RNA sequence: AAUUGUUGAAAGGGAAGGGCAUUUGAUCAGACA
RNA sequence: AAUACUGCCAGCUGGGACUGAGGACUGCGACGUAAGUCAAGGAUGCUGGCAUAAUGGUUAUAUGCCGCCCGUCUUGAAACACGGACCAAGGAGUCUAACGUCUAUGCGAGUGUUUGGGUGUAAAACCCAUACGCGUAAUGAAAGUGAACGUAGGUUGGGGCC
RNA sequence: AAUAUGUAAGAAGUCCUUGUUACUUAAUUGAACGUGGACAUUUGAAUGAAGAGCUUUUAGUGGGCCAUUUUUGGUAAGCAGAACUGGCGAUGCGGGAUGAACCGAACGUAGAGUUAAGGUGCCGGAAUACACGCUCAUCAGACACCACAAAAGGUGUUAGUU
RNA sequence: CCCUGAAAAUGGAUGGCGCUCAAGCGUGUUACCUAUACUCUACCGUCAGGGUUGAUAUGAUGCCCUGACGAGUAGGCAGGC
RNA sequence: GAGAACAGAAAUCUCCAGUAGAACAAAAGGGUAAAAGCCCCCUUGAUUUUGAUUUUCAGUGUGAAUACAAACCAUGAAAGU
RNA sequence: CAGUCAAGCGUUCAUAGCGACAUUGCUUUUUGAUUCUUCGAUGUCGGCUCUUCCUAUCAUACCGAAGCAGAAUUCGGUAAG
RNA sequence: GGUUGCGGCCAUAUCUACCAGAAAGCACCGUUUCCCGUCCGAUCAACUGUAGUUAAGCUGGUAAGAGCCUGACCGAGUAGUGUAGUGGGUGACCAUACGCGAAACUCAGGUGCUGCAAUCU
């Protein structure tokens, strides 16, 4: 037998195809696995992984996020990727041109889009456009973002927020939390 | 009703499952603790260099 | 019960080196530390203050705060199965420049100099270190020198 | 040779997988020193006949 | 401990920049391949001057065979070992027909008689015994006087088949 | 001679019962299952751990 | 079903039953073409 | 001179055993002046036997070797520890309220039709106004105050793109 | 001392130029953070790398026992308590007749071969093999862990010493 | 090495029979026996690395090449009945 | 140790030697000689505000401690503390 | 319960019979120490009965020794018929 | 080279007995009006640099000196120790295998090095 160095029968740990179950959503897998697999392109490879991503790892990027990317130097030509749903945002008063290729645009966001002179584009008519991708500007949004997150890594003075059901004060705002009631976190 | 009362049997073996890790280095590490009285002047010495290199792109 | 407390067991650990007493000698208030410096930590017996903790007693670790009479010294502390970060007020009397840096040093200049000496005559150069080799082909000659034949030795007492 | 890329000549060769030697040990008892007897450690010249059995 | 060759060894103290050529030691190791014989050498030179394999060096091994394969000898030879209360010095004299048969059947008298190992053996000594009469051993002797003769009496003879149909002499 | 300077390792004792420092040489070297063997440049810096592993 | 009578075959020198394998007895599939 | 011993040959050669995976071609070679040939990326050629209980499967028995009672609790059970004579049939992590991580789906700065009304082929489906709930503000015991110096900053790694 | 243990072996590096400040100097002095510039993989030891990093949430467990070495109390204990490692537990296989922990070796289903620990009179596969000695017991002896023997004696015999 | 020192309770244990120039003790030399280990092959399953939507027939969670690995209580997960 | 009326083994005075063989509330171990010990002089920093840090650690708490920052003070010629 | 050395006891004389200081053992009908087995249970003193075994033999058989004249005793061997 | 003020390392500088020290420097040394402190102008303070001295301080040399320092195949590859075995032994303990390796001991050699500044036949 062997001294074993590595854990054997390992799983990678990486999603190899979508989770989900849409039909939809495996073509554009197979649109993409090719595109992957013959083109040396990059952005398809990125494009295929996270296309598998379940939907914590697809935070929305707003349009407003959207249009702050262009005015990135040298951007604001480029078709930006959102490999998931993107937002409307009522914060920006103004919003440029460009094409954005997206698995979903809300109501309010190709309105947006559309209304500045723009285009919304599924992200199988991108492929058509930009086979290697090209001048495309990939844009996540924010992971961490989510509520959960807060929760996260609670403990002694991590400053972390309970999970708590109700708030104010008689909830969980005394002895441990104040100098004067025992001690500080 | 005398039990055994301490050890340290097997915890290096368990110590080295996932195995000690290296401590993690950081370029530009915390500031923590240091002298107060430094601070404060870099603090605005700081903000003064940044200052000068937005004159710089002028 | 038992006993525990902050210097228990530092006996010898603390004591003075012998005939090594008495105020400690001026150099060590002259020597100076900026950020970044490498300190070996060693507690002295007879300046009480600011005193390392017998843990970090030859523990070494590098100083990133200087302020009126002591060096602040992160330490790098393997409890359980990790390491924590522990920052330590120590004072000047307790630290000390790490020569462990200086024979890196010592070599990186020379690895200056070896480096542009060559590059300016001609290339080939080899400069990292390379363990003990074996030792090559050689004629021990017998001129002066005819071998001594040994014989292991009877069973003496002497006593 | 040892020569001046040993190093990836030599871990481009996968560990090597003898068999138990043919001839059998010529020890009795394997987990003692050479010279003591035994097949363990440093036997020089000899590791070849060893090994050209083990293969 | 096997079967025994007889090796000189030579080995000196590794050169040193104030002390190039160093002084050469030889022994004479019995032993059964080269890499035990040099084992050996830097056990019995450790026990005497301040060397040790990591330090040195071996200069030469080589092979030593016996001057006249057919001429039988009386050897006496000389011992020293530990018994399980005590170490001991001793003087055997072996008849025999090269230096190298003759530690064969010490270290197996050695052995037999003082249940000695080869690990508690050290050979101080094997000599050539030249004129007879300074065989001091009885054991020996025998085998010296004039025209010896002597019969080999019930003969016992290795029967190759489980049954037998005569019934065995042990005539001779 | 020139000392050697190239040795061939294989591993002669099992897989268990084997203490934690030399059951770490026996890896570096790829030596992880009995009768494997490999090539070693005889250098200090290997040498030292050859010497860990004489037993096995 | 446990348990029982009959009938039939078979084994049984201080339990019975099981594993690998084969002899022998009984029984059976497929495959030729 | 020989021999022994130790070592090497990409020197010849006999007997014996187990395997025969693959299924057009494709590779690296080898022999030939050449045509072709080959043992070169996995067995083919020739000859015979039965076409059946011959081979094979099941089963009873016998023979070689091996085989302690299972369940549990225990450092440790075949235990001189407990339950268990045998059979059948019942026989043990549920449902609910309120929640954490995760995932799927919908819509998205909002989201939730189903208290209710409308309506129906009537406990279904279909539709819907007003609120409400959670979210979109925080922080202080409270009175209260309340998020752009700046391309929503500077630095250092960053996929991707140019 | 041995063994054990902290740090270091570069791009987050090195060298020149000279910018910021409210700290700090007698002092543009220094400190700290910087702009501009010079040198690439022999870019600074060895061996390995079925990659490295990262986060969230949850099971069981929280009676332990043994072996070598170190080691405390006890005359001791198959006793009670620590240290390091290896084990058993949770693990079958081969050896140790027998056996949780010893030796060997760790298990997908098979075939051929070679072995380990241990063995080869017969039980029992395998030399009633080879070679030197020793031993004769009117309670011989016979293989680690292991299933115990001591001081003291012998003109049994053996080989040695002065 | 052997003997004496050497006394317990059912009858009994170098495992048994038995063995005495041993089948005993020390030591040496070879040959030989056989684990679920080692080497080679086959098959199963696991993990990984690659190849392959081009229609006009049948599976794209598919097909094809390749390598390595396979002990397991409490316990997790998976895929199935 | 060698010296001085009563004065004795021990009262007080002097000189020499003296690495600490003393003392520092307390157990013990460190530490300390122009001191950390003894005699003196001036004092309240045994103070105010709130963070970091070490040991114990879960890297909670409590206890104790370190080094800064910001006050107001003590001492001293001063550096300082 | 049994040894080894033998200073001594024994008129004399170490060992007929004993034996200090020391030291080596054995036994498991003492008593301790331990808590491995049994707490969904091994009926728990003594006697009665009756069997069998051990020997560290009290008697009986045959012996060696004696500080055995005889008689009595004593130490010892083979001995549990 | 000397000396002095300030030093660094802190006995190769220390301890004991002698001896030598030119020049300048240090010293001891003279006084008590004044600041200042003492039971005591001894120490502490002031004034003189005049009135005296190399006695001492101080510097250097001596010594089969003590101490301290350095070294060596001096002891010693010893003691201890990491690793190995189904090694030996009733045990107590002990050989051997691959490595690492003291302390004492004994012999030799040594006896302050040196920075800043002023000064000196
Ligand atoms: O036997 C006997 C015990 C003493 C108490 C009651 N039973
Ligand atoms: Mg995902
Ligand atoms: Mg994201
Ligand atoms: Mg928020
Ligand atoms: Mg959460
Ligand atoms: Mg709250
Ligand atoms: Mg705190
Ligand atoms: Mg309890
Ligand atoms: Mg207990
Ligand atoms: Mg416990
Ligand atoms: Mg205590
Ligand atoms: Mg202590
Ligand atoms: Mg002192
Ligand atoms: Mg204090
Ligand atoms: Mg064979
Ligand atoms: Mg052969
Ligand atoms: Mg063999
Ligand atoms: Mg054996
Ligand atoms: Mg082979
Ligand atoms: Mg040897
Ligand atoms: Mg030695
Ligand atoms: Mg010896
Ligand atoms: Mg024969
Ligand atoms: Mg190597
Ligand atoms: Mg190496
Ligand atoms: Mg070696
Ligand atoms: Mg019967
Ligand atoms: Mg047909
Ligand atoms: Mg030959
Ligand atoms: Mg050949
Ligand atoms: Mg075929
Ligand atoms: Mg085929
Ligand atoms: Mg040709
Ligand atoms: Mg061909
Ligand atoms: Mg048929
Ligand atoms: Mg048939
Ligand atoms: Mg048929
Ligand atoms: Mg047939
Ligand atoms: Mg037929
Ligand atoms: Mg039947
Ligand atoms: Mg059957
Ligand atoms: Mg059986
Ligand atoms: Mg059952
Ligand atoms: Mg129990
Ligand atoms: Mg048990
Ligand atoms: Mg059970
Ligand atoms: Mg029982
Ligand atoms: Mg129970
Ligand atoms: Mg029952
Ligand atoms: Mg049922
Ligand atoms: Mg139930
Ligand atoms: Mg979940
Ligand atoms: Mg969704
Ligand atoms: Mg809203
Ligand atoms: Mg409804
Ligand atoms: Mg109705
Ligand atoms: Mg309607
Ligand atoms: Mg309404
Ligand atoms: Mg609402
Ligand atoms: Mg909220
Ligand atoms: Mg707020
Ligand atoms: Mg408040
Ligand atoms: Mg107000
Ligand atoms: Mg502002
Ligand atoms: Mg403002
Ligand atoms: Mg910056
Ligand atoms: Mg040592
Ligand atoms: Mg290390
Ligand atoms: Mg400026
Ligand atoms: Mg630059
Ligand atoms: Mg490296
Ligand atoms: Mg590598
Ligand atoms: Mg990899
Ligand atoms: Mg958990
Ligand atoms: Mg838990
Ligand atoms: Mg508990
Ligand atoms: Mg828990
Ligand atoms: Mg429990
Ligand atoms: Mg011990
Ligand atoms: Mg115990
Ligand atoms: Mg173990
Ligand atoms: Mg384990
Ligand atoms: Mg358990
Ligand atoms: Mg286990
Ligand atoms: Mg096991
Ligand atoms: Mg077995
Ligand atoms: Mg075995
Ligand atoms: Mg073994
Ligand atoms: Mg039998
Ligand atoms: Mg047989
Ligand atoms: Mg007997
Ligand atoms: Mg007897
Ligand atoms: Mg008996
Ligand atoms: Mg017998
Ligand atoms: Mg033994
Ligand atoms: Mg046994
Ligand atoms: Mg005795
Ligand atoms: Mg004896
Ligand atoms: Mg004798
Ligand atoms: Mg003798
Ligand atoms: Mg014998
Ligand atoms: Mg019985
Ligand atoms: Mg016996
Ligand atoms: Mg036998
Ligand atoms: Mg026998
Ligand atoms: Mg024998
Ligand atoms: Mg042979
Ligand atoms: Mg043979
Ligand atoms: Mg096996
Ligand atoms: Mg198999
Ligand atoms: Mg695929
Ligand atoms: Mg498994
Ligand atoms: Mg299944
Ligand atoms: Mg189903
Ligand atoms: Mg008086
Ligand atoms: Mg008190
Ligand atoms: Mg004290
Ligand atoms: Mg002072
Ligand atoms: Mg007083
Ligand atoms: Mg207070
Ligand atoms: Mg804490
Ligand atoms: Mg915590
Ligand atoms: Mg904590
Ligand atoms: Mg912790
Ligand atoms: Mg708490
Ligand atoms: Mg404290
Ligand atoms: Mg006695
Ligand atoms: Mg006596
Ligand atoms: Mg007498
Ligand atoms: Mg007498
Ligand atoms: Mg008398
Ligand atoms: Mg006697
Ligand atoms: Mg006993
Ligand atoms: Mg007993
Ligand atoms: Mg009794
Ligand atoms: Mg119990
Ligand atoms: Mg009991
Ligand atoms: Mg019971
Ligand atoms: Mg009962
Ligand atoms: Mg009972
Ligand atoms: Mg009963
Ligand atoms: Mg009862
Ligand atoms: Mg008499
Ligand atoms: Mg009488
Ligand atoms: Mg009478
Ligand atoms: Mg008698
Ligand atoms: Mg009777
Ligand atoms: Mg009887
Ligand atoms: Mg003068
Ligand atoms: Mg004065
Ligand atoms: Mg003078
Ligand atoms: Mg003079
Ligand atoms: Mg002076
Ligand atoms: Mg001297
Ligand atoms: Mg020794
Ligand atoms: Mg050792
Ligand atoms: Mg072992
Ligand atoms: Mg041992
Ligand atoms: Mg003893
Ligand atoms: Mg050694
Ligand atoms: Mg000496």
């Amino acid at each position: 037998g062997i001294d074993h160095t590595s854990k054997q029968h390992k799983r990678s740990g990486h999603r190899t195809a979508p989770k989900s179950d849409n039909v939809y959503l495996k073509l554009l897998v197979k649109l993409y696995t090719f595109l992957a697999r013959r083109t040396d392109a990059p952005f398809n490879k990125v494009v295929l992984k996270a296309l598998f991503l379940s939907k914590i790892n697809r935070p929305p990027v707003s349009v407003s996020r959207i249009a702050r990317a262009l005015k990135q130097e040298g951007a604001a030509n480029k078709t930006v990727v959102v490999v998931g749903t993107v937002t409307d945002d009522a914060r920006i008063f103004e919003f440029p041109k460009t094409t954005v290729a997206a698995l979903r645009f809300t109501a309010g966001a190709r309105a947006k889009i559309v209304k500045a002179g723009g285009e919304c584009i599924t992200l199988d008519q991108l492929a058509v456009r930009a086979p290697k991708g090209q001048n495309t500007l990939i844009l996540r949004g924010p992971r961490n973002s989510r509520e959960a997150v807060r929760h996260f890594g609670m403990g002694p003075h991590k400053g972390k927020a309970p999970r708590i059901l109700s708030t104010g004060r008689k909830f969980e705002r005394a002895r441990g939390r104040r100098r004067s009631k025992g001690f500080k976190v | 009703a005398k039990s055994k009362n301490h050890t340290a049997h097997n915890q290096t073996r368990k110590a080295h499952r996932n195995g000690i890790k290296k401590p993690k280095t950081y370029k530009y590490p915390s500031l923590k603790g240091v002298d107060p009285k430094f601070r404060r002047n870099h603090k605005h010495a700081l903000h003064g260099t940044a200052k000068a290199l937005a004159a710089a792109k002028k | 019960g038992k006993s525990h407390g902050y210097r228990s067991r530092t006996r010898y650990m603390f004591q003075r080196d012998f005939r090594k007493h008495g105020a400690v000698h001026l150099s060590t208030y002259l020597k100076v530390y900026k950020v970044g410096d490498i300190v070996d930590i060693k507690a002295n017996g007879s300046i009480q203050k600011g005193m390392p903790h017998k843990f970090y007693q030859g523990k070494t670790g590098v100083v990133y705060n200087v302020t009126k009479s002591s060096v602040g010294v992160i330490i790098n502390k393997m409890v359980g199965n990790r390491y924590l970060e522990k920052r330590l007020n120590l004072r000047v009397e307790h630290i000390k420049h790490s020569k462990c840096r200086q024979e890196f040093l010592e070599r990186v200049k020379a690895n200056a100099a070896k480096r542009a000496e060559a590059k300016a005559q001609g290339v080939a150069v080899q400069l990292k270190r390379q363990p003990a080799q074996p030792r090559e082909s050689r004629i021990v000659s017998t001129e002066g020198n005819v071998p001594q034949t040994l014989a292991p030795v009877p069973y003496e007492t002497f006593i | 040779t040892v020569g001046p890329h040993f190093k990836q000549a030599n871990n481009f060769l996968w560990p090597f997988k003898l068999s138990n030697p043919s001839g059998g040990w010529g020890v009795p008892r394997k987990f003692k020193h050479f010279i003591q007897g035994g097949s363990f450690g440093n036997r020089e010249e000899f590791i070849n006949k060893l090994v050209k059995s083990m293969n | 401990m096997a079967h025994f060759k007889e090796y000189q060894v030579i080995g000196r103290r590794l050169p040193t920049e104030s002390v190039p050529e160093p002084k050469l030691f030889r022994m004479r190791i019995f032993a059964s391949n080269e890499v035990i014989a040099k084992s050996r050498y830097w056990y019995f030179l450790q026990k005497l001057h301040k060397v040790k394999k990591a330090s040195g060096e071996i200069v030469s091994i080589n092979q030593i065979n016996e001057a006249h394969p057919t001429k039988v000898k009386n050897f006496g030879v000389w011992v020293r070992y530990d018994s399980r209360s005590g170490t001991h010095n001793m003087y055997k004299e072996i008849r025999d027909v090269s230096r190298v048969a003759a530690v064969e059947t010490l270290y197996q008298d050695m052995a037999a008689r003082h249940r000695a190992r080869f690990r508690s053996i050290h050979i101080l000594k094997v000599a050539e015994i030249e004129k007879t009469a300074d065989v001091k051993r009885q054991y020996v002797k025998q085998f010296l006087t004039k025209d010896l003769k002597f019969p080999l009496p019930h003969r016992v003879q290795k029967s190759t088949k489980t049954f037998s149909y005569k019934r065995p002499s042990t005539f001779y | 001679e020139a000392q050697h300077k190239l040795v061939f390792v294989v591993r002669i004792k099992g897989i268990n019962k084997i203490p934690p420092k030399p059951r770490k040489v026996l890896q570096l070297l790829r030596l992880t299952r009995i009768n494997s063997g490999t090539f070693v440049k005889v250098t200090k810096a290997t040498l030292e751990l050859l010497k860990l592993i004489e037993p096995y």
